[PDB]
């Protein structure tokens, strides 16, 4: 996250980070007691989930959970067209007990407004090109649908939306991938891609546009 | 799913740290520029013996992960992050054929993957970022050898992250 702050600690208790030997490749969001969605370029054939983080560390991190999970779902027409559909169903070895600290989020049904003002979260790189130990936080306003397409031409793709790109150039960016954008205090979006370097003045970064994969998310989770 | 891996087992990243593409069967040369006729400027990318161990490139995806797979498609690119002048892309260059070439513009989904091959990786470009991938391979010629589309005779290298520096 480029030009966030920390988190307050346990505010996005639907946030998981997906990790492999130890290190954060991607981040989730909990949206049933056994399913994590991420994005699909995020997907392993294994995954150990953390749940109730704010720090890496699960042993300072009380109500923290660290979950296996093998199986996971991506959507059918994933990089059909190329970037279009990033998302993923992963399913928990275990379903998980609702805490302070761990809890579920619903799926916006409405798509995005342009101007609203909307939170992303994560553990990718900071503006310094470092790692932040914390989960990060920061504000991004949704863009029209015609400055998207005009900065991603040709790839852009009404499973895509954009967000961001202010003049306080704050953005997501590696290591983002897969975590949660909330508008309205539903989710509206996963981080997807954006144009590399991160944080560059007027390049909003794209996200999984949610509010048109509702019935698959709950087709695929009710099962 | 498949993670390009480093000669150290660890994770190739995305962007952040640049790599030494290493030839199993032409360790003696490594990457550089040259010209491939009377052009002037030096812009075809070569294995070249006087230069080892070489120009360190960077894969680059738009996606915002940290590490690389063999099924995402990538810039190329020698230099820093921050610069887009050393851009790899393939232009028509008799005799070479499809040769590797610099370009100082950049798409935002490259034309090249990475792909396991033998011992190691090979390149592969997509034209038009279709499904059909043609393998980089190498072209002797002035002493050098050309990075170029050959395909069925792939140039296989082993990825070493350049921490020396």
């Amino acid at each position: 996250i480029i030009n966030g702050e920390d988190c307050s600690p346990h505010s996005q208790p639907w946030q998981a980070a997906l990790v492999m030997e130890n290190e954060l490749f991607c981040s989730g969001v909990l949206v049933h007691p056994q399913w994590v969605l991420s994005a699909a370029h995020c997907f392993q054939n294994s995954y150990t989930i953390g749940l109730g983080l704010h720090s890496l560390e699960a042993d300072q991190e009380p109500g923290s959970q660290m979950v296996e999970a093998s199986l996971s779902v991506r959507h059918p027409e994933y990089n059909r067209p190329l970037l279009a559909n990033d998302l993923m169903l992963i399913k928990l070895d275990e379903s998980v007990s609702e805490s302070d600290t761990i809890r579920s989020i619903s799926i916006a049904s409405q798509c995005p407004t342009a101007g609203n003002s909307c939170l992303v979260s994560g553990w990718g790189l900071l503006a310094n090109g470092r790692m932040p130990t914390v989960l990060q936080c920061v504000n991004v306003s949704v863009v029209s649908e015609e400055v998207c397409s005009k900065l991603y031409d040709p790839l852009y793709h009404p499973s895509m939306f954009c967000a961001g790109g202010g003049q306080d150039q704050k953005d997501s960016c590696n290591g983002d991938s897969g975590g949660p954008l909330i508008c309205n205090g539903y989710l509206q979006g996963l981080v997807s891609f954006g144009k590399a370097p991160c944080g560059q003045v007027g390049v909003p970064g794209v996200y999984t546009n949610l509010c048109k994969f509702t019935e698959w998310i709950e087709k695929t989770v009710q099962a | 799913s498949s993670v390009v891996v480093d000669t150290n087992g660890q994770p190739v990243s995305n962007g952040a740290d640049a790599y030494y593409l290493v030839p199993v069967s032409h360790g003696h040369a490594g990457l550089a520029l040259a010209k491939i006729g009377n052009e002037a400027e030096p812009r075809a990318v070569v294995l070249d013996p006087h230069h080892r161990p070489g120009l360190p490139v960077r894969f680059e995806s738009p996606l915002r992960i940290n590490i690389i797979k063999e099924s995402y498609f990538l810039n190329i690119k020698f230099g820093p992050s921050s610069s887009d002048s050393g851009v790899w892309d393939v232009i028509q260059q008799d005799p070479i054929g499809l040769a590797v070439k610099v370009t100082d513009t950049k798409s935002l989904l490259g034309p090249f993957k990475v792909e396991k091959e033998g011992e190691g990786y090979k390149i592969v470009y997509y034209p038009e970022r279709g499904q059909t991938g043609l393998d980089i391979g190498l072209v002797h010629r002035n002493d050098k050898y050309y990075l170029a589309v050959k395909d069925g005779e792939p140039c296989v290298f082993k990825i070493r992250k350049a921490t020396d520096e």
